[PDB]
Order: C-alpha cells, then structure tokens, then sequence
C-alpha cells in the first residue's frame, strides 16, 4: 500500500509480505504501459545480506489459474554487469536501471504474482512482496 | 482349372503354368483373369467365344508371331489389352476388328516398323496410346487420327527419330481444336528444318536426355518459334553421356515461345546464374526439382512469377526473396539443416516447409514474413521451435500442423491466444506435460484436434476443453491416464467420436458420458474395465457403437447388474461371443452366468 | 555364385536366393575398394513388375552380432532421376550408373548382408540375393 | 541468554534483540558469537575479558560513536573483525592495542577522512584491507607500510580522488618488491600530473566508471608511460551515465605500456573496429565478457594472442579466425542459436562450446578444426548432434561430455571407434533405445561412465560391457529394467562402487556378483525385492556398505534362511531397525521373525 502509479492499460500495487518486514524502497519511471516502453527504475536500501549471489522466486496466477514458477539469476556473482551487486551488511545501496521492451498479446484478467529474493548460499529471503497488477 | 484362383471366379491368377492353349475349364461369367509367361505360339479364332464379361485381359511375354481373321470375336466389355513383349513382324488388315469399347492400348517392344501401316482405323473410343522402344524412324502424324474423337495422349520414347519437317504436324496446323499431349524424349536430334512449328498448341512437350553438344542445342533451341505450349520438361538422366558446361546463353531463342510454365530437373553443370536470365521474365509459374542449387541470391523486380516450388534440392542457407507478385512457395525434403530468416513478400497465401530440421528460433509473427492473407502453414517434422510470441499479425489463417517436433515453452504462456479463424490443429507426439490449464484458450472455431502422445500432471485428465463448443472430432488416445476428474466433457453438445484407448484404467464410471447428445461411435478398448458404477441407464439414446476387447472382467458373483446387461444388448457391441472372464478358475473362455 | 571380383582389401560374391529363383545380370567396375572409389555399375534383366515404386530391404550382420534393418527408397515414382525406373513388365532392362564415395573405418570382420528388392504396391518380392563382404 | 543458540555453545546468533550491553550470560569457550543491528551507544573496558577462543566475531550498523582506552584486552584468536556502519568521527591513538591475530579489516562506510592519522602501526599480520565510500580527498601512500611484511590488497573505490601527482607512490618507487593489487574505480578523475608513473609495477588496475568525455580519456591513457601491469578491468556501468561514441583512437598512448592480459567488460557504444587495432598487438591474453559483440571477421595474423575468451555475448554467426598462435578458446553460454562452420586453428588445446543451442550437423572429424593435440572437448547441453563420422583425426583426447542434448544415430555404427586413449565419458539424459551390442567399443581406458537415463530393449540388460576392462567407476540408474540377462559384469576386475536403484525389479539373484573382487559399495534400493535366491554365501568377502530401504519382503513363512541372513548381519546394511514387512496383516511394523 506505499506505492502505486497509474498508467493507460495497467493499474500496478505492492505491499509488505506476511512473514517478513525489511524495508525496501523501489519505484520506476514512467508508469509503465503494457506495450513497448523505455525508462528507469530507482532502488534504494540497505543490504542485511551479501547480495553477490542474488535471484528471484515469482509465483504467478493468471485469473485463479496457476502456472508453474519462475527463477531467474540476475547477479551471476563473477565479472557481472551492474554496480550494485558489489555491496556488503550495512552499506547503503541506490542506483537507477534502464530498461525497454516491446509487448505481446495479453489476456484481460486479473493477475498476480509473489516476488521474493533469495540470497545464495546462506539462503535465505531478503524481502518479500506482494505484486497486484490488473490489465484492463 | 490348374491355376490359382484367389476370389471366387475372380481373379483367377493363371500366370507362370506350362500351357499351350487358353483354358476351357474356366467357369464363365469371370472378371479378370491373368495370363502371363506362357507359350503360345500362334493365337487362334473364335476362343473368346465363351467368355462375355472379362474386362480385364493381359498378355505379356505370351511368345506370340501371328493372328488369324478373327480371334477377338465376342467381347462386349474389355476395357483393357496389354500385348507388350509380343514380337509381329507385322500387322494385318482388318484386326482388331471385334472390340467394340476399348480404353487403352500397350504396343510396347511390339517390332513396329512405322504409324503408317497400322490398321487401327475406326475405334471410336480410345483414351490413351502408348508406344515406346520401337524401331520407328518418321514422325509423320496420319490422317485418320481425324475420326478418333478422344485421344488425350501419345507416347513416342526411345525410338530412332532424326529430324522434323514443315511436312510433320500438317494435321496440326489443319485441326486446332485438337488436345493432345506428347513426348519424344531421348530422341538424337541433330537437326530441326527450318519453319517447322508455325501456329501450333499443344498442352505437354518434353525433352529430357537428346542433346550431346552445346552448338546444336543452341541451333535447335533457336529454331523454334511462334510455339505455344503449357508444360516445358528440359534437363537430364544421371546415367547417360551429357553435356559438360552450361551456359545461360544456350537457352538463347528462348525469348520468342510464349510459355506457362517452365520445369527444369536434374543437371550435372549448373550456375547461380542460369536462373532470372532475361529471357524468363514472362514464365508464369517456375518450377524446378533435384537440382544442385546451392545458393540464392537477389532477383530482378521486373520479373512476372505466380509460382516457386523447390524439391529436394540441397540448400545450405534460407535465401532471401523480394517479388512483389510471387505466391506459393514451397520447399520440402531438403537434404540439410537450416535455420529460418526474416523475408518479404507481399502477397503469399501458401507456405509447406516441411521434413526439413528447421529451427524457427523467433517464432511466428508478422515481422517474419511481412504480410497479410495466409491461408496454409505448415511446419511439421521439423525440429525445436522456441516459441517466442503468439501469433499477432497473422489474424486469418485456416489450418496449422506439428506432428514430430519438439515444441518448446508452449505452457509458460498461453499461446494460440489470436487465431480466431482456424479450423484445424494438431498437436500430436510433442513431448508435452501439460501441466497449465487454459492453454488451449482463445480459440473458438475449431472442428479437430489429434492429442495422441501427450503426458499429464499427476496422470489425470483435468478441465482442459472449456469454451471449446464446434469441436466434433476428439482424440486423447495412448496416453496415460490413470483416472479422471471429476467434470470433464461438460459441454460438448457436437461430439461425433471419442477415441480412448491403450491406456491403465481399472474401472470406468457413467457419471460422465452423460451430457454428449450426438455420440455415434465410442471406443474404450485396452484398458482393463472391470465394470460400471453408474445407473447403467444414463447414456445418451443416439449411440450405435462401441468396443470391449481385451478387458479384465471381475467374474465371481458381484455386480451382476452388469454381467446380465452385458448379456442383454450384445447388438451393440462387438464380438460379444468373444469375451471371457478373469477368476480364480483361469484358461477358460468360460461365459456361461447362470445367475 | 555366379560372379565374384578380387580387390585389395575385399572379398564379394552373391548368390541367389532359397527361396525365390529370378534370373538377374548384375556387376560393377572396377572391383571397389573399403575406401574412396569411383566407377559404374552394370545392369541387365526383365521386369517381372513395373519398376515404379522399386526398393530395397537390406538385413545386415556384423561378425555374428545383428544390427537394425535398413530400408532405402530408390525410385520415388515421380519425375525420378534415372532412366531404367521408366520400365514395364516383359520390357528388357539395361542400364549403366556411376558412383562414388570416401571410406570411414571399418573393422576387420566377416559381415553378411542379404538384399530383397520390393515392389510398391503389389507388394512382391522381385529377387533375393545373399551378399557376402570380407574386409580383411 | 534471551538469544537463539543453533548449536551446543557455537554460532548463538543473537542478532536484533533490543540490547544495550555485552551479555554475561553466555557460556564461554564459545566459538563465533554474532552481534547486529543492537543499540550500543558506547562500547566499555574489559568486556571481552572472558571469552578465550571467540575467532568470529561481527558488528554492523551497532551505531557507535566512541571507543575506551582499552576495550579488547584479551582476545588471543580473533581471525576476522567487521566494523561497517560504525560512524566514527575520528580514531584515536593507541587503538587496536590488544589484538594479536588478526587477518582482516572492514572500515566501510565509517566516517573517514584520510589514511595518515589512521592508527594501525604495528599489526605484523593483516592480510587484506578494506576500505570504501569515505571521505577521501588525498591518494597519498604514507610510510607505516613498511612494516607490514604481508598486505596483498588494498581497495579505494567510490572515494573523492581528484587528481594524482607524482609525490605519490614514491614508497613504491623505494620498494621494488611489494606486492600489492589496487582499485580506484568509480574516481572522477579529471587530470594526472605528467610522468606519474615511472619504474613502477602492479598486479591489478582497476577503471571502470570513471571517465565522462572523450578527450579527457585521450588525454589520461595518454599520460600514462612506462608502466608494467597484469591485469587491465576497462569498461563501465549500465545505472550511471557515461561515454556516447567509442573510437579506436581513444585508446590511443597504449603503445607504451607492457600488458600481459587485457579485459574489457560491458560497453553501450560498440564496433567491430575496437578489435585488432594496432596497439593490441602484444597483448598476450585476450579477453571480453558481456560485450554486445555481433560479427567477428578477419584479423591480421601478426598478432600475438595466447588465449581468447568470450562469455555471455550475442553473435549471431560462428566466426571465422585464423590465427597460428592462439591456443584455448572458450564460447559459452550465449544469448542465440548458431551452427558449427570449419575453422583453422594450428595449435589448440582446449575447447568449451557449452549451454549454446548449438547444432553440429557433419560431426567431430579433423577437417572441421584442422590440429593435433587436442587435451578437452565439451558440448553439452546444446542440441541434435547428427553423427556423420567417429572421430578421426582427433586421435588424441582427455575428456568428453554430452548431458542433455539429442544425440542422434548413435547405433547405425560403432562410434568411439578411434579413442584409444580417453579416461571419462558422460552419455547421461540422452534418449537412446540402446538396441546394438557392441556400442561401447574400441575405448580400452576409460575410468568413469554415467548413462543414468538410457532406455534398453525389451527392458533386460544385454552384454554391453565387455573389452572394457579398467573401469571403477559405474553407473547404471533410473532406468527401468525389468530383469537382468546372464552373464553381464563378466570381467569387471576393478569396480569399486556400482549404482542400480529407482528400477523395477521384483527379484535379485546371487549368481550375479561373483566376480567382483574389489566392490566396496553397492547400492540397490527402491526396486521392491522379494527375496534372494542364490547360496547367499557367495558375495565378495571385501563389501562393506548395502542399502536396502524401501522394498517389499514377503513376509509369510517362507524362505526363512534370507529372513534369518537379514536378522544376523545388521552390521553391513543400514537402518536395520527400520525395515517392516508386507503380508495379509498390513499397517505393522512387525519384525518379530519368531522361528
Ligand atoms: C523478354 C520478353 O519478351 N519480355 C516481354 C516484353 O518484351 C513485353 O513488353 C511484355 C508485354 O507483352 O511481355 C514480356
Ligand atoms: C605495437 C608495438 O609496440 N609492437 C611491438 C613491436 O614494435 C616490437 O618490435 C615487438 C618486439 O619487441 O614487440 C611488439
Ligand atoms: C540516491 O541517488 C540519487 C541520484 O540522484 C540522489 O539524488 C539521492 O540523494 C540518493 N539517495 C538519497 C537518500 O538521497
Ligand atoms: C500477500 O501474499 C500472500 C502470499 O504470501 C497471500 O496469501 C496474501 O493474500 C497476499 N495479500 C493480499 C492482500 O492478498
Ligand atoms: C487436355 O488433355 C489433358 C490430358 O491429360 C487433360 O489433362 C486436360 O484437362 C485437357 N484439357 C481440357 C481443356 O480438357
Ligand atoms: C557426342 O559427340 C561426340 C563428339 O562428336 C561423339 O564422339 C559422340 O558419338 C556423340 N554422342 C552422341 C550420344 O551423340
Ligand atoms: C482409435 O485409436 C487407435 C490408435 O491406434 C486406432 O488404432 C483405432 O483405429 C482408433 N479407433 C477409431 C478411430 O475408431
Ligand atoms: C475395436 O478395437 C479394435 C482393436 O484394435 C480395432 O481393431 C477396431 O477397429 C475397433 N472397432 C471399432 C468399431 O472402433
Ligand atoms: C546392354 O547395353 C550395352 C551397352 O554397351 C550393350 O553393349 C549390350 O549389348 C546391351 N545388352 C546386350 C544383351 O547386348
Ligand atoms: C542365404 O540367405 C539365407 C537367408 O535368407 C541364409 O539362411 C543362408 O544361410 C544364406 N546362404 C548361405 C550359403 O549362407
Ligand atoms: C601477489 O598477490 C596476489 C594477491 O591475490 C596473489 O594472487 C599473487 O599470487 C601474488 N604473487 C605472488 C608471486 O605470490
Ligand atoms: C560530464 O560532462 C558534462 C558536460 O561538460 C557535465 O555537464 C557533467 O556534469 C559531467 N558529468 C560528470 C559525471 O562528470
Ligand atoms: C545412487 O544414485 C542415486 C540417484 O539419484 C543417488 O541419489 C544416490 O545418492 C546414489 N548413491 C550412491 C552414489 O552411492
Ligand atoms: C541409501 O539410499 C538412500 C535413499 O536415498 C540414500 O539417501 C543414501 O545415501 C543411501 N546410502 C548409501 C550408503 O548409499
């Protein structure tokens, strides 16, 4: 319930997990349209783990409909390619994160998705959240 | 009465038996016998007398030198005659003189000596005429080919043929309402006659294997003029002597024939740059099969091409196209493996790349092609196709096929999201744990569907076929499913056909089945039923068909509600006389049920 | 054991079949050898079928052990490559074809091969031939 | 006390409780204690007196801002110390007295000011040093750093460093034999004094992030001269701004420097051109990773390259490269689908090809590389892999390895027929109806084979390994195998382990088995056995280890001498107390066995 921007085709939301509480803050610019769109995205907070081996865990639903889950590595942890996965506990962390994509077709429905970071080797979850997004 | 017969008076196969004299004993009122291989020195009359409905008579190698007056005399229906091998030295007036509705002609290896002398005369009907390996010498086409009101073909291949005059096709120039295709292949022209063809048609020409040099080729090929034709065969046969170089200037005195459809085949030289030389800008439909290309290039806009077929020709990379006018394409059995890049063709509505290992890596969207009104797509034994975007630009499109290829990433999205209009699909033997529901989502119209080898989540069919209604042919056949839940089937008011079988299911229920309107035929075969549990009652009234063999009957004193209507309705069935039963007493076809 | 040709490093010969007798003149030039070679091959007989969907069956041995069966279509039936599968039944048949290939290692066994030629539809058994290789 | 012990007196983590004090109550001689995010305002005398073997021991984000006189008066084996988050105003002197041991320091994000008034002095063991995000104006190397005979890092990176003179690494310029890496990355520099580095040698540099525009970068590589490095890190960061054009004169003043391995890393404004530019051309170990790569086409042969290494770079095509010198080659993981092309490479000796969909349709002969020597070859995890030929002229090879690619018509002939020297093999999760004996042949050596999925034919094992004689290690696993044929692991002299579990086996006999001299562990579990069937004396005496959980024993009178077998040697197996027997009485863990 911090955060949430509205955009032509979408209608995005966050909020805090239920077993866990760290703060995060995150945001992206512009609010962002289910097409083809270029921008940023800010981050900042503080680390509480190593960060150097970092990924995800996604759990999706598609209107009620489950689907299988997804991982993606995003700091392999050897000559990688963004700045802030060289950080350590209790080290202020801000960046700023360019992206663009183009679109595909999308069912109207409403959608989820739980988010999750894992750290690598002392495993265990960084942050959770909760990630609401209606197309429309 | 020594041969063979296979089916009564039918068939009677009499072929390889030391004889010398056509048999008596057959039983008349015969359809097609057969005789071969056997010795008959001289044919004589009146020895078909008996038979009066044989429509189907061969005679081959029959050692044959000669024919009385009259030996064909009562034969009303024989819509066949192969006389090949037989060696006349040569014919008389007035044979064949009893036949009256004959519809083919085999003089092959026959020691015809000329067209002339041939007294075929007046045989009202004769659809084809095949000659070949003769030793014929002219080419003069007779005149009463004026009364045979129907030959759509003749066959002259192999002979000793030397040139051609403005005397030959005479006929031709008189008669222009006449169809007739030709051939002359492997014919050692050295020469054409100047001004020979002149107002001339014909519907097929064809030379394959005649010339040896390149000078006479250009002679003769420069002869020709005025021409109008609609199938040109040209190229060669990998087991003769040939040319040895070819130019795209040989083909020079091409640009006067009018042309509809050039078909080149195998060659032993050949060049990037035989093709799109000046002289086939106006070929209305290419063609061409086995040959070694290996590369292709840019080609002229001002080119006026309606067709492309590529067969069986090697190509080490997918060539890159620009033809504002070109329409399907098509390119089959490469003999290597490929990988597809984006082309651009404006007005295609045909597309088969198939039995190739195609990996099409960005799958499936507008960019790919870049155009509108396809209408046949086929990618079939082909290899990985990541799937990368579901079909967005190609909104119309009317059938669609995998059968052996791996399709991969089809459950992290659902796919198939946008073809409204479709009428067919299969998905068959991709490896597929279809563990997402909702895939086949979005689309509507779709009147097949082929699922034979395809697992499931935790081996149970689950709610997959919602908002699916046209769906009249269904297949979930030789997969395992080891139950069913409980609400599939719900809506599939047309539904003609249900194929289930080969598959581990110990017991079957009728609380499904019960929703199917218009089910005739239903197959549940291989799958060790042991017995209902429903009303027995509820099924739908409209059924004619079903199937139960090979299935593990409990036989010892319990439901038999279901052992007696077994024993009631065995019209319905099949083989109902065929079914034991599986008790502590084994290895006895035992149904008796006295209960 | 009717023709048979002596090479550097092979030993061939056929012999008709035991259970189908069809007369067959068949050789080749010059007598191949286990690597590259290149040369042709006679062919001369009587149809006895119509040569249009004409393959093969081929059942192979390798020093005792059996191997899978091979099945090689020769003449597809439609606008073909060579000249002899344009025949009829009774219509003598004589031909001559070239070849040539490059070699790859070979142990050094008794193999045994037999070779079935088959019709297409009326499904027949043209001829039978034992063909028998030693590579020494 | 109130904190969560893991282990008896070891790694009490007690981490964010709301304390203002060391706690008493903790037992001593404990291990590696675990302090943070705790408010301690101000850190006393004397309170680690009691601890003795304490040798981990963490603070961060403690907000403290002052330290006693002495506070770590007795700590006799403390290997690390972490201070991040801690503010500090100002150090003082005498400080880090007590310590006696320590390999490690962390002052990040500590509010410093420079290094000169930093009291470290005398800590005759520190191997590496830390520092970051600091106040640092200054880049001045002082003196104390003559005592400390081992220091093998320094960092200051995301500092306040302006300019560098020549003043500084004058110690540098007196110490011939130090050795010390460096980083200065993410410093807006912005001028070097001229003739900065002189006589000087390093084993790390480190830039990446620093430079805005064009000539200023000129300008500094230029001012750069007779330096002597090891490792150059050139590149930048996609979350900062930086360059817009990159030109191959801007690494121009680089003909000066002795490299020995050069590294760039990602970059946004990129040409093929970089490459190969003229002062590249005694850089002895080329490397790039993450680079937006696309082609790479010819490059001179009077180059000097020892080793190449691309990671993670798209390359929509397999390069070309003839170069005589150049010698392991590493391509992996790459974001596209591409197809094997011949190259000429006289002198390689590794290869890694790996995790690509790469596709090698004529397969693994000498014409395809062109060179000897050949040591370890690896393509796994690509895709179909057509066999056309066994290896040739690689007749020279260490290690081989598919793991999960298609690897087709492996049984039409015997491959691996001319690896007569190789000591590994992996043939692991590829589909392959092993249907022909005699596969593995020809590979005499060969130390270690994995074929855990692998179908067979009619599910029985069949006399594969033979002439196969040196070989400890087998694997033969997850495969369904019905039964097992007689006379498999013949000759298997030396095998020290032999995998065979989750696999259909009603029963095992002791006819197998015993020949193995030397097997000391033998797994067989999940596979439902009854019970033996051999003299259950004829196993081999050296066995030590057996595994027999999860399997279904008929537990009804029968067969009593196994079920006594099992009741004596409980030594040799495992959870002996746990197994439990199937009969008409289920749902008992019944091993009484009273007979
Ligand atoms: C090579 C050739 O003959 N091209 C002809 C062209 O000359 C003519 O203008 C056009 C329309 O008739 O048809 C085509
Ligand atoms: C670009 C460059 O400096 N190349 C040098 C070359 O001038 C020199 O002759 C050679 C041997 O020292 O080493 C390298
Ligand atoms: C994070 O970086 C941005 C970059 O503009 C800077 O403006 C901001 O002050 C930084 N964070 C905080 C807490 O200010
Ligand atoms: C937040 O996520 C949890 C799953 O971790 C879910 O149970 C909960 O419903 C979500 N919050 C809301 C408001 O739905
Ligand atoms: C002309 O004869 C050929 C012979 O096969 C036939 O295919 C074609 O349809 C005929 N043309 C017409 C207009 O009937
Ligand atoms: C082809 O021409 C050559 C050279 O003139 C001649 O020797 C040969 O007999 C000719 N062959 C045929 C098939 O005409
Ligand atoms: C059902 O499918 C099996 C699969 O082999 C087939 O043999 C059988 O003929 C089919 N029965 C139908 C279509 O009625
Ligand atoms: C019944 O099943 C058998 C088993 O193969 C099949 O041969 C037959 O075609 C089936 N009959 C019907 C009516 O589907
Ligand atoms: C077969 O063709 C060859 C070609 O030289 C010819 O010599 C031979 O006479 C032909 N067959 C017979 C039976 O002569
Ligand atoms: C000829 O082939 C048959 C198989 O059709 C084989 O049994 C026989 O042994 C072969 N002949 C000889 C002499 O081995
Ligand atoms: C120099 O220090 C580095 C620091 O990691 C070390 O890796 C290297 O081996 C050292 N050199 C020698 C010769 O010991
Ligand atoms: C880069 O240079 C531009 C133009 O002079 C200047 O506006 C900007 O502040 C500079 N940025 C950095 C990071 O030095
Ligand atoms: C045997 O293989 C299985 C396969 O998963 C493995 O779990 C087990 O640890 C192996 N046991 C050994 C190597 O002793
Ligand atoms: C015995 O099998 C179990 C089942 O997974 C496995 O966990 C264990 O490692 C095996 N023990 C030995 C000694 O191989």
């Amino acid at each position: 319930q911090q955060w949430f921007c509205n955009s032509s085709d979408a209608i995005i939301s966050y909020s805090y997990c239920d077993h866990l509480k760290f703060p995060i803050s995150i945001s992206s610019e512009p609010c962002i349209r289910l097409r083809g769109t270029n921008g940023f995205v800010h981050v900042e907070f503080i680390p509480r783990g190593n960060l150097k081996y970092l990924y995800f865990n996604l759990f999706i639903s598609v209107n009620s409909i489950e689907l299988p889950k997804r991982k993606e590595v995003l700091c392999h942890g050897h000559d990688d390619d963004y700045s802030f996965c060289r950080a350590l506990k209790g080290e202020t962390v801000n960046t700023s994160i360019p992206f663009s994509f183009e679109g595909i077709l999308f069912p109207k429905g409403h959608y989820r998705c739980v988010a999750e970071a894992i750290a690598g080797d002392t495993e265990e979850k960084l942050f959770c959240l909760n990630f609401t997004i209606i197309h429309r | 009465n020594p041969c063979i017969e296979v089916v009564p008076n039918i068939t009677y196969q009499c072929m390889d038996q030391k004889l010398s004299k056509v048999p008596d004993d057959i039983p008349s009122s015969t359809k097609n016998i057969d005789l071969s291989f056997n010795p008959l020195k001289i044919l004589k009359s009146y020895s078909f007398s008996n038979f009066s409905e044989l429509q189907w008579l061969d005679l081959s190698r029959c050692e044959i030198e000669t024919i009385e007056d009259k030996a064909w005399h009562g034969l009303h229906h024989l819509s066949n005659l192969i006389l090949t091998g037989n060696p006349i030295q040569s014919f008389s007036p007035g044979s064949f003189s009893g036949l009256t509705s004959l519809e083919n002609l085999v003089a092959v290896e026959t020691k015809l000596a000329s067209l002339e002398s041939f007294p075929i005369g007046q045989l009202i009907t004769l659809k084809k005429l095949n000659v070949a390996h003769n030793f014929i010498h002219s080419c003069k086409l007779p005149a009463y080919f004026s009364n045979l009101t129907n030959l759509v073909h003749v066959d002259l291949s192999y002979n000793y043929i030397q040139t051609i005059t403005v005397n030959d096709l005479q006929f031709l120039r008189e008669n222009p309402q006449v169809n007739l295709s030709l051939d002359m292949s492997l014919n050692p022209i050295d020469f054409i006659q100047d001004q020979a063809f002149q107002g001339i048609k014909l519907h097929e020409l064809t030379l394959r294997g005649n010339f040896n040099s390149s000078n006479i080729m250009k002679t003769c090929l420069q002869n020709l003029a005025g021409l109008h034709v609609h199938r040109l065969i040209l190229g060669e046969f990998k087991d003769e002597r040939n040319l040895e170089i070819f130019e795209p200037s040989i083909m020079e005195g091409l640009c006067d024939v009018t042309i509809d459809e050039f078909r080149l085949t195998y060659t032993n030289d050949f060049s990037d740059d035989i093709v799109k030389f000046h002289c086939l800008a106006n070929v209305s439909a290419m063609s061409l099969a086995g040959v070694s290309i290996k590369y292709l290039e840019d080609v002229p806009k001002h080119f006026k091409w309606q067709s492309l077929s590529i067969i069986r020709c090697q190509l080490k990379q997918f060539p890159t196209l620009d033809l504002p006018f070109l329409k399907s394409l098509t390119l089959t059995m490469n003999k290597g493996s490929i990988s597809f890049k984006k082309v651009a063709l404006p007005s295609l509505s045909y597309l088969d790349l198939s039995r190739n290992a195609l990996s099409f890596s960005g799958c499936c969207s507008y960019s790919d092609l870049g155009t509108n009104s396809l209408r046949h797509l086929d990618l079939s034994f082909n290899g990985a196709i990541i799937m990368s975007a579901n079909f967005m630009g190609l909104e119309e499109l009317q059938h669609l096929d995998f059968q052996h290829s791996t399709l991969k990433r089809v459950t992290e999205f659902s796919a198939f999201l946008s073809l409204e209009k479709l009428l067919y699909l299969d998905i068959s033997y991709t490896n597929t744990k279809i563990d997402f529901d909702g895939i086949f989502l979005g689309l509507t119209s779709l009147n097949t569907l082929k699922m034979a080898g395809n697992s499931f989540k935790d081996n149970t069919l689950s709610n997959v076929f919602a908002n699916t209604t046209n769906l009249t042919f269904l297949d979930l056949s030789k997969c395992q499913l080891e139950q069913i839940s409980w609400g599939v089937f719900d809506t599939l008011h047309r539904l003609q056909l249900l194929n289930m079988s080969h598959n581990n299911l110990l017991f079957l229920d009728s609380s499904h089945y019960n929703q199917l309107y218009s089910l005739s035929t239903l197959d549940c075969s291989f799958n060790r039923i042991e017995t209902s549990k429903g009303i027995l009652q509820h099924f739908p009234k409209s059924l004619a068909f079903f199937n139960l063999t090979n299935n593990s009957v409990a036989c010892i004193c319990e439901h038999q509600k279901f052992l007696q209507w077994v024993k009631e309705q065995k019209q319905f069935l099949v083989n109902v006389e065929q079914m034991t039963c599986a008790t502590p007493v084994e290895m006895n076809t035992s149904l008796v049920l006295d209960f």
